[PDB]
RNA sequence: GGGCAGUUUGACUGGGGCGGUCGCCUCCUAAAAGGUAACGGAGGCGCCCAAAGGUCCCCUCAGGCGGGACGGAAAUCCGCCGGAGAGCGCAAGGGUAGAAGGGGGCCUGACUGCGAGGCCUGCAAGCCGAGCAGGGGCGAAAGCCGGGCCUAGUGAACCGGUGGU
RNA sequence: GUAAGAGGAGGUAUAGGGAGCGACGCUUGCCCGGUGCCGGAAGGUCAAGGGGAGGGGUGCAAGCCCCGAACCGAAGCCCCGG
RNA sequence: GGCGUGCCUAUUGAAGCAUGAGCCGGCGACUCACGGUCGUGGGCGAGCUUAAGCCGUUGAGGCGGAGGCGUAGGGAAACCGAG
RNA sequence: AGCCAUGGGGGAAUCUGGGCGGACCACCGCCUAAGGCUAAGUACUCCGGGUGACCGAUAGCGCACCAGUACCGUGAGGGAAA
RNA sequence: AACCUGGGGAACUGAAACAUCUCAGUACCCAGAGGAGAGGAAAGAGAAAUCGACUCCCUGAGUAGCGGCGAGCGAAAGGGGA
């Protein structure tokens, strides 16, 4: 805060959306998982067993993706990265999410 | 208690994820009229800054 | 009265000295119109600004009717 | 007289400066816009 | 609508007040880099220009002496002398005819998307800029153009306006 | 005094409120432009509201919702005068 | 006989003819809460840790993963992601 | 700028009814206003009890002692020592 | 004594001035209630083709938002408990 002079608060906001009256919108929540994590275990994983002990902290959705050798298993998981989708396609299925 | 997160320098500051704060450049809403092309393309881009980075990250602590 | 006044200083003249290493676009000398002019490897700007345009040294040369040039002599 | 300079069958703008009285009522000097490249830009 | 209420009514300042000033540029002070105070000396700006700009080519001043119809100290034409003492829109300085100065042709780089690396600097801000891409002007071309020889012609943020995405 | 009410006054313009001069003697000049106050049914300006030309949103449409010009609009101010 | 300008505060400067104290004795002033930041000792480590609360105790400990910090960033956002 | 409440004005309908889901419309969906009652979990401590890395007569309640007393104020009130 | 609901309701102070804001619906005044008071069986919440009165404790969260976007102010749903 202070100096007496206009603070150093002379920078300005470009963040847009940064409030709205009726709040916030409810809108998914996509968990960033690396498949490097993802590879230590083995056997079938599922937004459960991340959830359950992991990483996915009871977030609204999943997404593996990243850097990381993908072990053979069979993924399911809300979201992939194309380059996340070459590594388990090396050796595994891909599960996609829900839908309803 | 519980530290209140200064909402008058959230909305206009965000921190990198290593420990340096960026804004947005300065003027460039009004004194405007015909700069050069330089000018508001200079200020166009973020940046970082130096002593008072570590001043605004004691306020958005918790965020 | 009526006089107390003076734009402040705009800390121009030599910046870059002879036997210095320099990168790439460094600003040699900043100068109030030609009292320097430019040289081998050394461009200028509108505020008649010298500074380097390649990686060297720093040289002046006096030439007395064409008077004083800079240049930086590539090496590396 | 501060001046503002629109795109043919578009939609943008341009920082200008005409005069107002000076011999200067339009301004019909070429531009270059974001769309394509390079069409004719009209006072306006 | 002072009947009543709540408040504001600046700073510098050889004590206050009155007076003057408050930002930016030029020079001196400033002690041969930079910088450096004083209600220390002495002046300007809050603009202007589609051509007073980019480019290609052409062109060279002021003043002095002599000659010349009106003019005549000085309009215009001729000759010789004449390195900058002129001009460079406006203050002053540094610069400059080996052009930045005067003229004609074509013309709109008074571009968008960027920006190596720097000067200055407490912060913020200011200032320079090669080279790259798209695309375009002048030129045979090498090449120049990201506004005026240059350093003043300006205002963080907030709040809101108009057009698009 | 929020009100009820009270004073004024169980008075009635030869009375009561406010203001300025300050026994009484001789007097109290000129100036309405500015200010206040008093008079002024025209005109100008004006709020809510009325009015709805015209325009927008959405829906299959019937409709629902919104923006909105001219024009009728008081005191006040302007204006005229004392 | 030699040598020698009280204490405190405030100051560019005090023995000061600047402030405070008549003398003694006692009360008298950097704390705590929560949140944060750096350091530090120690446990565990892509994990770490629980809050109300329930059980027990009568100066005992235990259970309780709801939740929080961390493992991915970037953008105003849609989105994409070792970018 | 919806929702909950409502001082002013206008002012309906009874399940083909009516509110709401953040101005408005449409669709999808939640709910039944304009009558009242309802324990427990919760707050507090004049009063009693238990306990304390709480005090030990300038401390601790103002008061360990016949203290809201003496004494001081017109009065609210102030308020010891021991 | 304190706690509780309803009807009224400040200013200093903060914003390094101040007037919107803040202090705060706090202090105080008033009426009422009883060991409690209040609230309470959805014209609810809000996006889950989900939950299912009310009250209190964790958490949600210094989030969503509010704001002379200053100082500052500050929820709810949901999950876990009584
Ligand atoms: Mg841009
Ligand atoms: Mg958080
Ligand atoms: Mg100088
Ligand atoms: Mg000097
Ligand atoms: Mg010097
Ligand atoms: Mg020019
Ligand atoms: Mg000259
Ligand atoms: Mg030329
Ligand atoms: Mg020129
Ligand atoms: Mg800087
Ligand atoms: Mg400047
Ligand atoms: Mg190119
Ligand atoms: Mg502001
Ligand atoms: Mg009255
Ligand atoms: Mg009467
Ligand atoms: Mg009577
Ligand atoms: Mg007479
Ligand atoms: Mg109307
Ligand atoms: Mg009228
Ligand atoms: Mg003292
Ligand atoms: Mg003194
Ligand atoms: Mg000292
Ligand atoms: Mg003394
Ligand atoms: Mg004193
Ligand atoms: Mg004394
Ligand atoms: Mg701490
Ligand atoms: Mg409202
Ligand atoms: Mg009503
Ligand atoms: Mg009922
Ligand atoms: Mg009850
Ligand atoms: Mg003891
Ligand atoms: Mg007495
Ligand atoms: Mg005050
Ligand atoms: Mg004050
Ligand atoms: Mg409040
Ligand atoms: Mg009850
Ligand atoms: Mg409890
Ligand atoms: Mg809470
Ligand atoms: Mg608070």
């Amino acid at each position: 805060f202070e100096g007496g002079r206009s603070t150093t608060l002379m920078r300005l906001p470009k963040r847009g959306m940064q409030g709205q009256v009726p709040g916030e919108i409810k809108r998914p929540r996509y968990q960033g998982v690396n498949l490097k994590d993802l590879a230590r275990f083995e056997g079938e994983v599922t937004p459960e067993l991340l959830v359950r002990a992991g990483l996915l902290k009871k977030g609204y959705r999943l997404k593996i993706l990243g850097e990381g050798e993908a072990k053979p298993l069979k993924v399911v998981a809300h979201a992939f990265s194309k380059s996340a989708l070459e590594k388990l396609k090396a050796a595994g299925g891909e599960p996609v999410l829900l839908e309803a | 208690p519980k530290m209140k997160t200064h909402k008058g320098a959230k909305k206009r500051v965000k921190i990198t994820a290593s420990g340096k704060v960026v804004a947005m450049k300065t003027g460039k809403r009004h004194l405007n009229w015909q700069k050069s092309g330089k000018e508001i393309r200079q200020k166009g881009r973020k940046f970082v800054l130096a002593k008072p980075e570590a001043e605004r990250i004691k306020l958005l602590l918790p965020y | 009265t009526k006089n107390g006044r003076d734009s402040q200083a705009k800390r121009l003249g030599v910046k870059r000295y002879e036997g210095q290493v320099v990168r790439a676009g460094n600003i040699l000398v900043r100068q109030r119109g030609t009292r320097f002019k430019p040289g081998k490897n050394v461009g200028m700007g509108r505020d008649f600004t010298l500074f380097a345009l390649v990686d060297g040294v720093v040289e002046f040369q006096d030439r007395g009717r064409l008077g004083r040039y800079v240049h930086v002599r590539p090496l590396a | 007289l501060l001046l503002e300079c629109t795109e043919c069958k578009r939609r943008n703008y341009a920082t200008e400066k005409n005069k107002r009285n000076t011999p200067n009522k339009l301004e019909l000097r070429k531009y270059c816009p974001w769309c394509r490249k390079h069409t004719v830009h009209r006072e306006v």
